[PDB]
């Protein structure tokens, strides 16, 4: 895009995914790390 | 040849699927060199591990239990649930919990089912005698969580332990519910959406007789791990984060910000109209009959004072030199933007200047006043 | 103000790389040459099809034609570069429409009267030489 | 049944090819009721013809050559080049010119190959002897299209005839180059892009020594075919066209026009500024530094009668009463067109009328005044 | 028949891949005239030559190392790196480099691996004796690349040679490295991205005792070949470019330019406003409070004076008769385009002119005045 | 697995083809439940009849001939052409006909070929005795279609009947022709594009000699039929139309409407601008110079009282309270819209009403005044 048209997109998202497609393949095991319960995070205050 | 034979008569979508992760071909474009070429692994390369079951048959430490001497003949040591999700929780204003490999493996799913054999680990020498059930009992609520002790217990399925020359028993908790599966106790951030399906109870039968020359305490490591029929089904939004970044922000709305998609805003100008991110949008200020509203914050100098409808349709905040040209008395006291006051009052374009830009959306302060 | 039988830019087509075009584009004062000039070096000739797939921008809506012209000869290595400036009858021609897809994709084909042609820079020194460099010119116009 | 597996992931293109015509299944759109219907030949109507070297093995008469009594055992005769693109010109500002149907059937190519079987058909009588080289020189520039005689001929390979009781003979031009075809010697309208590979030449070896009782002077016929080992290449765009129509058009600068897609223009009123195609495009006059233009060409009046820039881009022609009011004072000499000066001078908007447009793109006139 | 059955599902995208190279249809559209018409090679045409084991199998000549009588029975010869990239420095601001063609079509691809046949030529009679080693050491780095001698060279692999009757020896650098590959030392222009795996060293071991017939100095040429086990794989960015255009650009920031797609301008009206690419922007000139700024050059006249914000969005470069009437006093002292001084400073409409462009985009000079 | 083979190449269209009814699958979205679901027949459901042999093979009664006692032995009774388009005149502006069902099956073709059956039914009892030829002549124009008579015509092929105690004959009409097929003689509405091939011709021989006892005058009904070799290919538009609907719209000039898409109107206001359809447009008025138009017809009132051009590209017409306001004295005498005068004559924004669009467009009438 030349400089014109790309101030229209400005704020604009731009999202990306992923999956890793059967290659993938993992190595030796390691533990979990602490993990967090989602349901205690606060709700926004109204 | 003319080819005449009328063809074919679709239907176009922009994007293959996303939950399909199975026998299912998918064509991309790859930018590697070879149509036929696939990550390959040698023969040192070729990796050990993947699975539900190869995760759910490890164990994983979830209590630490104290099992002291005087402990009486019906005293509990945990009433923990007969899920895998059991509580452990370590001493941020969030906190982090440690899980058994079975709790975080079934709390990237939405159901689960079968056996889970939780390990006691009872570490004593040979010179210490006990006894003590491992108990079970299908369905207690939360107002039935009390009431409970080793005689009720009995009732229900148990195991009694003498705790003697061996000193480690894996009881197997039973699946016993009215549900071919059972629903994630936490679920996604979301309030509704069930406690455990059973509770296990560890009461001491028998209390601890040590001889005296050992101590009178002794600990009991309870580890967790699926059972051989352990299985789960539904993928869904895991109840469990990382923490390799606890940082959470919250979203009160008493603080100020520039609307979505309008912050960084620069000074600078506009022919309809200084003011741009295209004028950046601003929060309406809540402001009541008889008042008025100006900011103050959290070009040529800068801008730390800064709302009225532009008449497009979203609001505006106009840059002064100072709070006192902000100090609003009189647009909120009935004029307007073209008014010879309000264009006096107004920042003329010269002081534009290079036009650095703000740091993100920076939170004004919003100094309500009365009129 | 250009008829519509006008061709917006033309150019030579060989596999050897460009005059090399460096307000400069940041690419090509960047990053020299690519690849397959670097490889194209180490050959004094060669023999075969070129591929293009020339993408147009996104504003553009009018219909595209494209040409490939073996009569064109190579005039030096000065000129040798994408020149911006009509339509013709016999050479081989495509049209891609914009509004369809803005990329346009091409297998143009080996039309010269030689053995091989040569592959390094060429000063043009032999007259008739300049028949056997390019594989003949691509020109894009619009409508 | 539910057909979940993942579809295919294309590209579009919006035209089928244009230089393929050959063993490719081409889909079209049919105006024939049939999907299998192919236009068809009866028995009479199987036609006889189609193949380049049906068209090669064709003669074209294409040189006249004089053969008089006292041309002398050296003289030219022709020194036409050995390409099938024989000139023979016909006596319009643009020439029109025979050619043999070998020669067209090149043109109609990039490059050439083979032998050339010029036919010499020499009509005299019995009586008559005569003797001719017929000779062929691979390679000879245009700087070397002088030097030439039969001695220097002898060198190359040549032919000597005798014209006695057998007066034709058919010479096969050789093909001797050093490239594998040879580039059309015409080419595109494009003044770069070769002349003959070779050259042929005809010299009198022995004089016509004609009886007393018949003539002095006799017609060498030279028709052109193309010889059995010809074949061409590549095609390209033709060097000739067809005199069906030899219009040419000009492309000279001087004098004017309106813009492309801006006529025909009519008289007639814009909200923005009389002044249309919307506002039609005018060439901006190469007017230097103390000058003024107005035009006279070559609504309810005929406006012959009409440039200045309009402000949106491009310029505008205002048409006026009469060259008195267009006579461009005002405007070069520093005005503008909102000037109520320039108000005045301009046409009313009730002068539209029906509106009927120019024919085409009408060429003014550029009258150019000194300020 | 009517075809009922439900169509297909695709996904449409718009080029087909860039990256694939091998085992892969790939469509087009032709503008040969046959469809299964392929570039052909005759009995002659059949080109010798296409691999990187047919380049990696050449030896280029990459260093020439002065070998005299008087060096000691330490000296050093040479410390290069045992990576294909071998630095032979030519005698321009930036400079060239010589290298083996296996050092190229390594910088050609990102990774390497396999031996390095070093081939030493030691040019001398058989009157000459000499003695020489040509160790290797597996990783040393630069901090590492000092401390180097023949005597802890010999530690590691070291090949003694005797010069004699024979006279050249090809040594094959082993690799030794703890990964597969290596990584490029060069990479793209990019400061980050490796140095060489393992160093080459060369010492005199016994010195050159010559003949008094024979000469002090000795030539010694080093060939550099890959290995019959070298091998690359990932193709990356190539490190190396061509010598055909040496011509490279800088991109400092004081000076100035027009923006990106807005040269080259002309001198036109514009009817929201002389001020044209759709008017040209313009950088903004970095002044802080209290200055002035305007523009002269490094229509009718030339246009050498020339910022100021337009008010829709973007900058804009009016033209001026002189540098007097450019000379920001009004704009930067607080006035506005609107201004009837501003107006009267501005040039009027007739002095478009012709119009002819810049060239290009013409840098102009950023005169900064105080205010 | 990952599908990274390259993909087709192809061309969209939006539409199936439309002629093509034949051997060849068409896609289509049914409205049927079922994917095989065809239409059916049950047993008695089965319909009995198409082909156009199948109507060409069908009697259409066409002409009535009298045939008196008084005819001479030489007079006409029909010269009619020998196509299948017979010409039979029903006694409405336009005018309806009776066709052979092969003349209306040959109506729906571009061409025709084969015989033709006419039959000829003699409507006597025994005791009449009658003789006529049937003759035919190929190929007579307009001017040969005089000079026509028996004895010129039994030249041409010919059969002559006796009308006795049988009194049907059905005389087969050639086909001669130099064309393999014959065009259309009506065509669509289109003033070129051929008469007859041949002409049928019917003299009475020898004239009716009746009994005394019966009638002097004698019907004879003539048929036609498709011959059996009759055959039919191309299909264009047809030249003939149903009378279920007779009724016809000229399209003279002289009536007034509004233009294409702009009716029905309504009465309202426009920012720009009471006066829409978007204003609606009307007509150019060819006014010559010196006159004036207004229109009358053939919101809260009827608006029976109505041109000039708006400024926008397209007429206006502007409602007025009568024809004295609408009677253009100041817009054709020089004025403008924006004139006070003109102001003062517009009808105000209040009388818009509850605007109730016209019916359809209606004519209204073009008063053209002197000015
Ligand atoms: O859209 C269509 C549908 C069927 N067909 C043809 O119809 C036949 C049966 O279709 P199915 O996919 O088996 C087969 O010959 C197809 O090629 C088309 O060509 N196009
Ligand atoms: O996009 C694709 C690619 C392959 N396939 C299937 O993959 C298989 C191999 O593909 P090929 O064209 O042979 C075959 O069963 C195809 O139907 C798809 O269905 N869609
Ligand atoms: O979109 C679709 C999918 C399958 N099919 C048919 O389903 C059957 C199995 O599909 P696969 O590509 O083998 C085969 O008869 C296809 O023609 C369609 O016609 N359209
Ligand atoms: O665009 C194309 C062209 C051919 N092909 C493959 O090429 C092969 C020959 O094509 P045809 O239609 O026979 C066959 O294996 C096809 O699947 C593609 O996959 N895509």
């Amino acid at each position: 895009a030349t400089s014109d048209d790309i101030a229209s997109i400005v704020n604009k998202p731009v999202t990306i995914y992923y999956s890793i497609g059967d290659g993938m393949q993992f190595s030796q095991w390691v533990g979990y790390q602490p993990m967090m319960i989602l349901d205690q995070l606060p709700a926004p205050v109204v | 040849p003319s080819y005449q034979q009328s063809p074919r008569h679709f239907v176009p979508t922009g994007m293959h699927s996303l939950a399909l992760g199975t026998n299912l071909v998918e064509p991309l474009h790859a930018l590697r060199l070879d149509a036929a070429g696939t990550t390959q692994h040698p023969v040192g390369c070729a990796p050990d591990e993947m699975t539900v079951s190869s995760i759910a048959s490890r164990y994983g430490l979830i209590r630490r239990v104290q099992w002291k001497k005087d402990h009486a003949k019906g005293s509990l040591l945990l009433q923990l649930d007969a899920d895998p999700f059991v509580e452990q929780r370590i001493e941020n204003p969030i906190s982090l919990y440690w899980f058994a490999p079975v709790g975080v493996v079934s709390s990237m799913f939405m159901q689960w089912r079968g056996s889970l054999e939780y390990r006691f680990d009872i570490i004593a020498s040979q010179f210490h005698t006990g006894r003590l059930i491992v108990g079970y009992v299908p369905g207690l609520t939360a107002s039935l969580q009390l009431q409970m002790d080793y005689m009720k217990l009995k009732s229900s399925s148990y195991v009694v332990f003498d705790l003697q020359e061996s000193n480690s028993f894996t009881f197997e908790v039973p699946y016993v519910s009215y549900r071919p599966w059972w629903v994630r106790k936490y679920g996604g951030n979301y309030l509704p959406s069930t406690d455990a399906p059973s509770t296990l109870f560890m009461y001491v039968q028998v209390p601890l007789i040590p001889m005296e020359a050992v101590s009178d305490t002794i600990d009991i490591n309870v580890y967790v791990r699926g059972g051989s029929s352990f299985e789960v089904c539904v993928p869904v939004q895991p109840s469990l984060g990382l923490n390799w970044n606890t940082d959470f922000i919250l979203r009160n709305d008493e603080e100020y910000r520039a609307k979505t998609g309008y912050a960084p805003y620069y000074a600078g100008v506009w022919h309809s109209f200084l003011v741009r991110w295209q004028i950046a949008q601003w929060p309406t200020i809540s402001v009541p009959r008889g008042e008025l509203a100006f900011l103050r914050i959290k070009g040529t100098q800068p801008w730390r004072t800064m709302v009225w409808p532009s008449g497009h349709g979203y609001n505006i905040g106009i840059p002064t030199y100072n709070a006192e040209r902000a100090r609003a008395q009189h647009l909120y006291g009935g004029g307007s933007l073209t008014d010879e006051k309000a264009k006096q009052l107004f920042v003329p374009a010269n002081q534009q200047g290079p036009g650095k830009v703000s740091n993100g959306n920076p939170v004004w302060e919003v100094m309500r006043a009365p009129l | 103000d250009k008829d519509i039988d006008h061709c917006m830019f033309t150019f030579p087509c060989l596999p050897q790389g460009l005059a090399l075009d460096i307000s400069p584009h940041e690419i090509f004062n960047r990053c020299r040459d690519g690849i397959i000039p670097l490889i194209a070096s180490g050959y004094r000739f060669y023999r075969g099809d070129l591929r293009y797939k020339i993408v147009f921008p996104s504003n553009v809506n009018s219909n595209i034609w494209v040409q490939h012209r073996p009569d064109r000869r190579l005039e030096g290595w000065s000129a040798a570069k994408i020149v911006n400036c009509v339509y013709n009858h016999g050479y081989a021609s495509h049209i891609q429409i914009t509004r369809v897809n803005n990329v346009i994709e091409l297998e143009v084909p080996f039309y010269n009267a030689t053995c091989y042609n040569y592959l390094q820079a060429f000063n043009a020194s032999s007259a008739a030489s300049s028949y056997a460099v390019s594989l003949g010119e691509i020109s894009v116009g619009f409508q």
